[PDB]
Order: structure tokens, then C-alpha cells, then sequence
């Protein structure tokens, strides 16, 4: 997975 | 028990993340190790998305 954390939900 | 409908559409950024769209299906593979993130199966390839985009449907 990626490193950085995903974006928030809207 | 895999079979999950995306909450968001989100936009692929890479990094073999997956696109995905509002209210399309999807299949579950696993999650990383924070569970943030979420390995899954859709018609259009499969990667990683935001593991609270994405909820169980029967």
C-alpha cells in the first residue's frame, strides 16, 4: 500500500 | 462476504492505488498494516483504496 495516509472522507 | 459498494468515487494517485466510482461494486482482498488503505477487485483492475470509501452490501 501506499506510504501516505489516503484522503479523508469528504 | 468480499462484496463491497464504493461510499465516494475516488481518483486514482498512483502508487497502484485504484480508481473507483460512487455506488460501484467491488471485491476485498485485504488492508495494510494501519488499515487505512484496502486491496480490492473491480471490473477495471485492482489496487489500493481509502479503506472507509468502500462498505459491505449483501
Amino acid at each position: 500500500a501506499p506510504t501516505y495516509s489516503p484522503p479523508l472522507p469528504p | 462476504p468480499n462484496l463491497f459498494v464504493a461510499l465516494y468515487d475516488f481518483v486514482a494517485s498512483g502508487d497502484n492505488t485504484l480508481s473507483i466510482t460512487k455506488g460501484e461494486k467491488l471485491r476485498v482482498l485485504g488492508y495494510n498494516q494501519t488499515g487505512e488503505w484496502c486491496e480490492a477487485q473491480t471490473k477495471n483492475g485492482q489496487g489500493w483504496v481509502p479503506s472507509n470509501y468502500i462498505t459491505p452490501v449483501n
